[PDB]
């Protein structure tokens, strides 16, 4: 209903961080600039590196999208260029995933799963920050799908797996701080008139006067005066 | 069967086996046999680097190569590693048959190569498999593979007659209060494979004094 | 257009040259291309594919990007070759040494070259490793251009140093003398 | 200086941007980008289909440089040996099953980029990202588009109550020998059009031998839904007044190394009404929401020249 | 065993099709070498490339074996690897998922690793290593189809004929310094109406009832020599004159498919 | 008390439009080309007005060179130039000149083992060259302390915040880090009475801390002190409550 | 990137030397065993174990899939662990870690000799049908036993799932949605579990219950006994280290046992502890 | 495999082996093959198995093991070198090679032949125990040669028609391809033919092998006389010489030479000659030639 989240769960990593909404639970390892393989390595610039690690099974393709998408709008609100070699290290592993109690498991999926993504890119921005890494802004990024059976059409927020599956079409987007789309994914049937609805209502979670924007600030806030509590 | 617990397979040992290899060796303890060829140290084209390889005749590659690393380490600690910082020393283990305690062989067999290949050793590492049998004891020193499969089998290697175990592998349950006499029974098996294994290189030296 | 292996002519009329494979008295063509003959010493034949994917040949003028600049030498890809643009890319190193041969020890890597800007140099030998070796110790030879720290192109005003001109700051860098 | 084609090597995105911007010339100053093909331009799509003899359906898309070949192999399989089969019920007299062929994943698609396809891309190593982020795609779209219905690939019993035997199992592998433009948008294109040619044989389960048998001389063809096509464009930016922004459709190799945002849509028109299946934004502020709906636009566009190209 | 890499089928295993349950002589011998079609350039991003299609009978009936081959420029190798004055050459075969088996990319079969080495011997020899040292050419085909325990190795030996006339198409498109022009060659003694002696230039097999013995030759036209053969029979030694036979026959069908590279080159690139 | 996320410019009020000394910009501002300045991570920013300075404070447990930043380097190796050694693990490798130690000639060089500590004053930091490391400020001619370390240590990990209060000279008070102060035996709080224990410490702002002494008991009491007030923010009574129950627990 | 990270060797002198005295880094004495907090994710099957700065969660999954050819009648149970870049920067995805080869197979072993799953049990029809029970370790910080931590969560992880449920109608077997019916526990007969024993002074003088990392690096060799609370160990594995006098390591079997069993204790109250919450009763 | 020589040294050896009289480095004449020591069932528990040595002291170990199966392949080859994973290219043409000489023999599959519906099988391992210093080819074919000949399969009391029934006393079995005493097949043989210039050698050494003008691999099977023997040519293949791939000689002090001067090696960059390659299997298949003398070695070779 609301999101929840902590910074520097994990001790050792150079930042860490741990979210949870809408049954998801990510903890999430931020490696700052760090020597890079030359293999993996490009010298005028940073390489960032994404790895997701699925709660259960093995790394699938799907899995392997779901690290490009996100390396790629990271990178922008990264700033690759102040370090020159670096590799910055992103890794997730999510914990927990809501339950489809109306199929049984299976391990390997192909499809691209747009419901696990907007919780990492909001676990990811968490942990960066912890880690220090420069950055031009901040971005949210929550998903819509919508579901036809009640007619006319009924928008459903951060989705549920089962519900993406029953639902006609699905649609994930991404803000930066300053207002602009970084990143925008959707599947199934559906009309351009009802994907503009979608990105306003995406837009709210963006531009406030769930809140997204003042979570990450305050979950932040509470940290950082934690942190400075020395000043005294 | 037809063995009294504290009586070993027949054991055949060669010494310098293959005519011309850095060290050689070939044990047969029982039905199962074991064939070494050790590279001397050399520089590939800090301490010093072993690697075994094991080949399982044509008569389960996480069985090989957990033994592959079980046999190195127990050698490393035995060579003197140290004493040669940029030379690589390998190990080629090829087994022609098995009756149980591979293990066994390939340490004591590889631990015969060594000694022939003339690379400094602190002592013989030598290994025998050894079961509790089942309140009534009969602990036996000499594994059948018929015997590992009916009775818990443990395999323990030791720096030569001293009691000091470098290596101890159990894949089978055994009550903890069974332990403390399989390894002292396996000890005691440890020195006999010794005995054979000093023979086997003094006689060679005999000879080749001689010749 | 002679084919792969077409015979040239008899050794005696002509002499090996590149493009040239040479057997039993007999020159032939190596390459498909068009022939050319350059006419004490009997005249020298050669065949030349219409991009050539030449290997760098020492003592060649090189137009290359450094990669990185380190305290003992500079790391260049060897982008082009003069008049044959390199479909395939081999890397090229500098020396501190090689890059000004007046005043040695004084020069260094740091004020000579930095990254991202395109040199022109000749090859003073082959690699004897990986990495192929360059000069850029002839006057001549210099960084040609470059972008600055703060991403602007910069203009020569000097031959040691590079004028950003919005910045107005000044980066020192050999530069070219033509 | 401008020595002619060794300045591209260097400085290239500066080649790109004088040709993009023209200054004040004798010339048209039509936006030129260094492919030669304006940016409302496109790469042409041609199609032959038909090609391979060993596949039940074949087909290959060029895209000026860039080809893709497809081939489509029907392969059976046995009821008992999926694991989570339950027998389906023709007609009902509210709960989803995952799909009949996702949980017998009865499609199984690859995209195989060639060692030969690009001097980028080559043989003896684990298969390259963009070739597997690609491959997931063409899954995902092909069980959201339903372009392959699962009905059609069941085999019946038919006895003289009905059962299924099996499910035809239908393999996609695509290769391309040569890769200068979007992987994408030529492959799904190409396993719509595998998929329309292909024609699996005609099968019955004898019941003596106990074995499904197919049928010679016996032809079907599998009905799609729909025909889906795309079209894939980057964004160009002027950076290294705010900076000039370019969209770039169907890009080149060089435009795609040179450029850090792209778009995809999915559409389809045979309804009459235009409908955007799926899309993707990364890696710029570019492509806000004016620019993705207009977009369709020329989406719209590229779909009605690409159903001439697919017969 | 699914890939972490690629897409995965069912774990349940698939069946192949199943069917409910005489080819005569195609052409004259000498010529019988199937009409070709070569066309360089197939693929510009590499160096050189070359596409190959031959006619599975008569003129244009079908297009059974199409081979597609991507020679990369003198490549800088792997700084690991160790120097060599002389030019690497690699040579790397992959059977196309569309056969009559399907066959795993990732496999690289038994069969397609033999395959490469053969040409890989036919085109190092051609190649002059010693002018480009630490520089690594790689010579990669993709096999579209193929030709159509014993009768498996005369297949094969076809598609070796159409790999080395395909790289030697795609060695003159880069500029990789070639002795000459290597051709591919077949050849193979067959039994006719109890007319077992001749012998034919294009095996053909499914329309020959048996095939005594093989060959597949790579003459270097205008130069005499042969850089690979590789030949399977049963053969009396007494009756070895035919092998001397066999084998100049393959190097005359070599001949013959050198024509077709060497238009194909020759006519405007 | 400014609190700034990365992408949100500071004010044009906030800074200082006084001009007589162009600023000098602190950690996690950046200064974009027109006269703007960005908060580049998240923090709290601070005016520093009586320096012409201001900086975000911002604790990580990574750290990215500075020049004339005073470091606890390692030397893994050695070369004929030079002596490489890193500032923080899976760094890129540090360049210590052979010569730069003090009284050091072509004649006369010390030599540094691998594996040995070593303390440096970072030379040159730019983005796009690997660090320098020096001993001795060249117009001094004396190293002051700064140079390879050879007595009986152990080098503990800090989070950068901590290393930066030890490294200020207001440790106690402003700072509020004095366990090290407490452990000494000058504070009267404590009241063990003992006198005091001898610890040798040397902070640098690669995050680890080095703390020396004769006893081995000495070293592991100060560090894990030291340890678990950086990992938990202490106040300092629960320091004085910590340093006591670290040392009763000692024997 | 260097492949291993190397303790800077004074720092590797003050390990050994506060060792030899009997003083730790850690603050506690050779035998502690670092104090241990086991957590179960609200989902079935998820659990993770913390012992001091390491952390390791271990989630069961049981796919239904075809049997192996080799052996019809047995279905596959997997334990998979995968050494993570978050773990350690130098570990890399998809490149294979002596440790990470090493920690799978032991483990596998410990849970398969003592049995406590039956391959019996996981297979539904012996042609074509059967369980595929697994567990994968995710390491998420790395400092000294990974092993150890491993054990334990993977036995508590395991006992925690619950299978899909199965009925067989008309001689005809349904792998029954979860919605469809409830879950089912997962019929364990007894539970093993690891502990790892670390020597660091040449003869194996020196001995250490519980390893911190730079501990790790510098000790001369371990050994891991896998012990059931009755007494009955499944696996034991000195696989290499400088040579241990015998009755040394005899007694740090029994030590080992006490160890194991206020483990035992722990999960199965914290099981319970759980169990209310969810279903009171 | 992959010998590495100067190249001044390989100037040498290509002359020597050059001259109207071939001058080898070990004074062995063309004919001659070098001194080797071999056993027959060394490998227990197998049908079959042998072990062979080398001058070089490179050594092998090869066992032949069968069980019926219905009527996949009937034959099938696995190589096992040290220092070389499974899948590496050459092993698997290697194997290839000596695959294909057994299965084009049509007597040995005509063995193997029980019934139309059932097929013995024959597994074949082949171990190279000593380090792979030189080309292993030759030591395969002779050991794999040995090993089928010792391999013993069981006599099946089955009519032959019916589905098959076996004896269990090993003696009983038959051995496969028997002795002499019908026509008596012998097994088949694999060896390398090298040439340098106009000369042809055998029993190639590795030192030798590097400076091959050309190199031919001739497999060849005979039919015994129960002048001396029939025999039958089945596979020829072409191993590169490996001289390509060697230094090349700085001459004594013209991109490629005018004239072919004397001390200097170059990589020989031409393929083989026609001439030559029919030549090199005239001597191969002659009657009384070298073949008959390996094979009836080994024949001689003691059994089990």
């Amino acid at each position: 209903t609301a999101p929840e989240a902590a910074l520097g769960v994990l001790p050792r990593a150079d930042g860490s961080a741990r979210y949870s909404h809408a049954g998801y639970t990510v903890t999430a390892s931020v490696n700052g600039p760090i020597e890079a393989q030359r293999r993996d390595e490009h010298p005028y610039e940073a390489h960032v590196d994404v790895i997701v690690r699925p709660a259960a099974g093995v790394g699938g393709t799907r899995e392997r999208h779901l690290e490009s998408i996100l390396q790629s709008s990271f990178a922008q609100i990264i700033l690759v260029k102040s370090f020159p070699r670096s590799l910055i290290q992103i890794v997730l592993q999510v914990e927990e995933s809501p339950e489809n109690e109306y199929v049984n498991t299976k391990l390997v999926q192909a499809s691209l799963n747009f419901a696990v993504m907007p919780a990492l890119f909001q676990t990811a921005m968490l942990a960066l920050l912890s880690a220090g890494v420069p950055m031009r802004a901040t971005a949210t990024a929550t998903a819509i799908a919508l579901a036809s059976e009640n007619g006319a059409t009924k928008t459903l927020i951060d989705p549920s797996p089962r519900q993406v599956e029953l639902a006609q079409s699905v649609h994930v987007f991404a803000f930066t701080s300053q207002d602009e789309l970084l990143l925008a994914e959707s599947e199934g049937d559906f009309t351009i008139k009802e994907w503009d609805a979608a990105y306003e209502t995406a837009k709210n979670i963006c531009c406030r006067p769930p809140d997204l924007r003042h979570f990450i600030r305050s979950t932040m806030e509470a940290k950082v005066a934690t942190d400075l509590h020395w000043k005294s | 069967d037809g063995r009294r617990w504290n009586e070993l397979r027949r054991v055949h040992a060669q010494i310098r086996t293959q005519a011309a290899a850095d060290g050689s060796s070939y044990l047969e303890m029982g039905h199962t046999k074991v064939m070494c060829v050790v590279t001397g140290p050399s520089e590939p084209g800090k301490e010093a680097e072993v690697v075994v390889s094991i080949v399982i005749a044509g008569f389960n590659d996480k069985r090989i190569i957990e033994m592959q690393s079980t046999v190195a380490n127990a050698l490393s600690a035995s060579l003197h590693t140290h004493l040669f910082p940029h030379s690589q020393i390998t190990i080629s283990l090829h087994v022609l048959s098995q009756d149980g305690s591979l293990l066994a062989a390939l340490i004591n067999a590889a631990t015969l190569a060594c000694v022939d290949a003339g690379i400094p050793m602190t002592d013989y590492v030598v290994a025998c498999t050894a079961g509790s049998t089942s309140e009534n004891a009969d602990p036996l020193l000499d594994l059948n593979h018929q015997e590992e499969q009916e009775l818990p089998w443990l395999t323990v290697a030791t720096l030569g007659e001293s009691d000091k175990v470098a290596v101890l592998v159990c894949e089978s349950r055994v009550q903890v209060s069974r332990l403390e006499g399989m390894l002292a029974v396996g000890v005691d098996g440890c020195k006999q494979i010794r005995a054979i294994l000093d023979h086997v290189v003094r006689q060679k030296g005999r000879r080749m004094i001689r010749e | 257009l002679a084919l792969p292996g077409q015979l040239l002519g008899p050794i005696s009329k002509y002499q090996p040259g590149p493009g040239t494979h040479v057997h039993e008295s007999n020159l032939y063509s190596s390459l498909l291309g068009t022939v050319h003959v350059t006419q004490a010493e009997l005249p020298t034949i050669s065949v030349s594919a219409a991009k050539r994917e030449i290997l760098p040949e020492v003592g060649n003028i090189v137009l290359c990007r450094v990669i990185r600049i380190t305290p003992r030498q500079a790391v260049v890809t060897i982008l082009v070759c003069g008049d044959t643009v390199l479909d395939a890319e081999w890397q090229g190193l500098i020396r501190v040494q090689d890059i000004r041969a007046t005043e040695k020890d004084r020069v260094k890597v740091y004020e000579s070259f930095r990254p991202g800007d395109i040199v022109r140099a000749e090859v003073i030998s082959l690699g004897d490793q990986a990495n192929y070796y360059l000069s850029t110790a002839r006057n001549e030879l210099g960084v040609i251009l470059a972008t600055s720290e703060a991403g602007n192109t910069m203009y020569p005003v000097s031959w040691r140093e590079y004028r950003d001109p919005i910045t107005g700051l000044t980066e020192l860098r050999k530069v070219a003398k033509p | 200086t401008f020595p002619r084609g060794i300045f591209a090597k260097l400085s290239p995105h500066p080649y790109l941007l004088r040709t993009l911007c023209p200054d004040p010339s004798n010339s048209s100053s039509t936006p030129q980008r260094t492919n030669g093909r304006r940016p409302n331009e496109a790469r042409p799509f041609r199609v032959n289909l038909g090609s391979l003899s060993h596949a039940h359906g074949s087909a290959l898309v060029r895209a000026g440089d860039t080809t893709v070949l497809c081939g489509v192999r029907g392969e059976v399989l046995p009821v008992e040996r999926i694991p989570l089969f339950r027998q389906p019920d023709v007609n009902g007299s509210a709960t989803v099953g995952r799909g009949e062929l996702k949980e017998y994943d009865l499609l199984v698609p690859n995209i195989e980029l060639a060692t030969g396809s690009a001097p980028q891309f080559l043989p003896g190593v684990p298969p390259t990202a963009l070739a597997q982020t690609l491959s997931t795609r063409v899954y995902s779209l092909l069980h959201s588009t339903r372009l392959v219905s699962a009905e059609e690939l069941r085999i019946w019993y038919r006895p003289v109550q009905d059962r299924v035997v099996a499910y035809w199992v239908l393999y996609i592998d695509l290769v391309f020998l040569s890769f200068d433009g979007n992987p994408f948008d030529v492959a799904w294109a190409a396993v719509v059009a595998a998929l329309r040619d292909t024609k699996l044989p005609v099968a019955r389960w004898d019941p003596d031998r106990e074995m499904v048998v197919c049928s010679k001389t016996e032809t079907m063809k599998l009905t799609i839904k729909g025909l889906p096509i795309a079209c894939s464009a980057a964004v160009f930016l002027e950076k290294e007044e705010k900076n000039r922004h370019w969209i770039l459709l169907d890009p080149d190799r060089l435009e795609e190394s040179l450029c850090k945002e792209v778009i995809t849509m999915v559409v389809d028109f045979s309804d009459g009404e235009t409908r955007i299946r799926a899309i993707e934004k990364q890696g710029g502020t570019v492509f806000g929401r004016e620019l993705i709906r207009s977009f369709a636009l020329v989406a719209e566009d590229r779909w009605k020249v690409v159903k001439e190209v697919m017969k | 065993m699914t890939d972490r890499r690629r897409i995965n089928g069912p774990a349940g295993a698939t069946i192949p099709p199943v069917y409910e349950d005489a080819l005569k002589i195609r052409s004259r011998p000498s010529n019988i070498i199937r009409k070709i079609y070569l066309k360089t350039g197939v693929t510009p991003s590499a160096s050189g490339s070359a596409y190959l299609e031959l006619e599975t009978s008569a003129n244009s009936g079908v297009s059974g074996l199409k081979l597609s081959c991507t020679v990369h420029g003198p490549r800088s190798l792997p700084r690991s690897s160790p120097f060599s004055p002389h030019m690497v050459v690699s040579t790397h075969v992959k059977y196309a998922p569309f056969a009559t088996k399907q066959r795993r990319g990732y496999l690289r079969d038994p069969t397609e690793r033999d395959l490469g080495i053969h040409l890989e011997a036919a085109l190092r020899g051609a190649i002059i290593a010693d002018r480009w040292p630490k520089s690594g050419v790689d010579i990669i085909i993709s096999i579209i189809e193929g030709d159509q325990q014993g009768d498996e190795v005369w297949d094969m030996m076809n598609t070796l004929s159409g790999c080395i006339t395909v790289a030697s198409a795609a060695l003159a498109d880069a500029g990789i310094d070639c002795v000459d022009t290597v051709a591919g060659g077949v050849a193979a003694l067959v039994q006719d109406s109890d007319g077992s002696p001749e012998i034919v230039v294009d095996p053909i097999p499914s329309e020959h009832r048996k095939i005594l013995a093989a060959c597949c030759v790579a003459y270097l036209p205008m130069r005499d020599e042969v850089t690979n053969l590789w030949f399977r029979g049963d053969l009396p030694a007494s009756d070895m004159d035919l092998y001397t036979e066999l084998v100049e026959k393959g190097i005359q069908a070599s001949r013959s498919a050198n024509r077709v590279l060497v238009d194909c080159l020759t006519e405007t690139v | 008390r400014p609190f700034v996320l990365p992408g949100e410019t500071i004010d044009p009020s906030l800074v200082p439009t006084h001009p007589k000394h162009p600023l000098r910009l602190g950690p996690g501002l950046r200064h974009v080309p027109p006269s703007d300045i960005i908060p580049t991570v998240a923090g709290q920013l601070i005016t520093n007005l009586n320096k012409n300075s201001m900086w975000v404070e911002y604790n990580s447990q990574r750290y990215v060179p500075t020049q004339n930043d005073l470091v606890l380097a390692q030397v893994l190796r050695s070369t004929q130039d030079s002596y490489l050694c890193l500032i923080t693990p899976h760094t890129p490798p540090a360049t210590l000149p052979h010569l730069a130690f003090e009284s050091a000639t072509k004649k006369t060089r010390p030599q540094l083992q691998p594996g040995q500590l070593v303390y440096a004053r970072v030379s040159l930091a730019n983005r796009h060259m690997d660090p320098e490391l020096e001993c001795v400020n060249p117009s001094t001619g004396k190293a002051d302390g700064l140079g390879p370390i050879t007595g009986p240590g152990c080098v503990f990990e800090v989070s950068l915040g901590f290393a930066r209060r030890l490294l200020m000279a207001k440790s106690r008070e402003e700072g509020k880090v004095g366990v090290l102060e407490m452990l000494a035996g000058e504070d009267p709080s404590i009241g063990e009475a003992g006198a005091g224990l001898a610890f040798e410490t040397a902070v640098g702002r690669n995050g680890r801390v080095w703390v020396g002494s004769e006893d081995v008991k000495t070293v592991i009491i100060v560090g894990r002190a030291l340890q678990e007030t950086d990992r938990g923010n202490l106040t300092i009574e629960g320091q004085r409550k910590l340093v006591r129950r670290l040392l009763r627990e000692m024997r | 990137m260097p492949r291993e990270v190397e303790p800077s060797l004074s720092e590797r002198q003050f390990v050994l030397q506060a060792l030899q005295e009997g003083l730790r880094l850690d603050g506690r004495q050779l035998d502690q065993y670092r104090p241990l907090s086991l957590t179960f994710g609200d989902q079935y099957g998820v659990a993770d174990v913390t012992f001091g700065k390491t952390r390791v969660l271990a989630k069961a999954s049981a796919e239904v899939t075809v049997p192996y050819a080799d052996r019809p009648l047995d279905g596959i149970f997997t334990i998979a662990t995968e050494l993570s870049p978050m773990t350690s920067p130098t570990f890399e995805v998809n490149r294979p870690t002596e440790t990470e080869v090493l920690l799978s197979r032991l483990l596998e072993k410990t849970i398969r000799r003592s049995g406590a799953l039956d391959t019996e049990s996981l297979c539904l029809v012996a042609g074509q049908k059967c369980w595929s029970i697994r567990v994968d370790v995710h390491v998420m910080s790395h400092d000294g036993n990974l092993v150890d931590a491993a054990c334990i969560a993977v036995v508590a992880a395991l006992r925690h799932f619950r299978k899909p449920d199965t009925s067989i109608e008309s001689g005809v077997l349904t792998i029954y949605t979860p919605a469809e019916r409830e879950p089912v526990p997962l019929s364990w007969l007894h539970t093993p579990f690891c502990v790892t024993w670390s020597f660091f002074g040449d003869e194996g003088e020196i001995a250490v219950l519980d390893a911190t990392w730079l501990e790790e690096q510098v000790r001369v060799g371990s050994c891991t006994i896998s012990m059931n609370k009755h007494g009955e160990i499944c696996q034991i594995a000195k696989l290499g280290g400088t040579p241990v006098e015998a009755v040394s390591l005899l007694q740090c079997t029994s030590i080992a046992l006490t160890k194991v069993k206020e483990f035992s204790d722990l999960v199965d109250k914290k099981l319970a502890e759980d169990f209310k919450r969810r279903n009171p009763g | 495999q992959h010998v590495l020589l100067s190249p001044a040294e390989l100037a040498y050896l290509h002359a020597s082996l050059s001259l109207t009289p071939p001058i080898r480095p070990d004074g062995r004449s063309p004919t001659q093959f070098r001194p080797l020591i071999a056993e027959t069932g060394i490998l227990p528990g197998a049908n079959g198995s042998a072990r062979v040595c080398f001058a070089d002291g490179t050594e092998a170990i090869v066992g032949v093991k069968a069980e019926v199966e219905k009527t996949a392949s009937w034959v099938e080859i696995t190589v096992e070198i040290p220092g070389v994973r499974d899948d590496d290219s050459g092993m698997v043409f290697l194997a290839q090679l000596l695959g294909e000489a057994l299965l084009a023999d049509g007597e040995f599959v005509k063995k193997l032949w029980i019934n139309r519906r059932y097929h013995w099988k024959l597994y074949i391992d082949i171990l190279l125990i000593s380090p792979p210093l030189s080309y292993p080819l030759p030591l395969l074919s002779l050991t794999t040669h040995l090993a089928l000949l010792s391999t013993r399969l069981p006599r099946l009391k089955s009519e032959g028609d019916e589905d098959p029934y076996f004896d269990d006393d090993w003696a009983v079995a038959p051995y496969l391809f028997p002795r002499s005493s019908q026509p008596t097949t012998r097994p088949p043989i694999t060896l390398l033919v090298m040439a340098v210039g106009n000369n042809i050698l055998f029993d190639p050494s590795k030192e030798e092998l590097a400076v091959a003008d050309v190199a031919l691999a001739v497999s060849v099977t005979a039919t015994d006389v129960d002048r001396g023997r029939k025999l039958r040519l089945l596979s020829i293949r072409t191993i590169d010489p490996p001289s390509r791939l060697t230094p090349p000689g700085v001459p004594n002090s013209i991109s490629e030479p005018i004239e072919p001067i004397e001390g200097v090696w170059r990589a020989p960059r031409g393929g083989a000659k026609r001439l030559v390659l029919g030549a090199l299997v005239q001597k191969v298949l002659e009657k009384g030639g070298v073949v008959d003398e390996v094979l009836d070695a080994l024949e001689g070779v003691e059994l089990t």
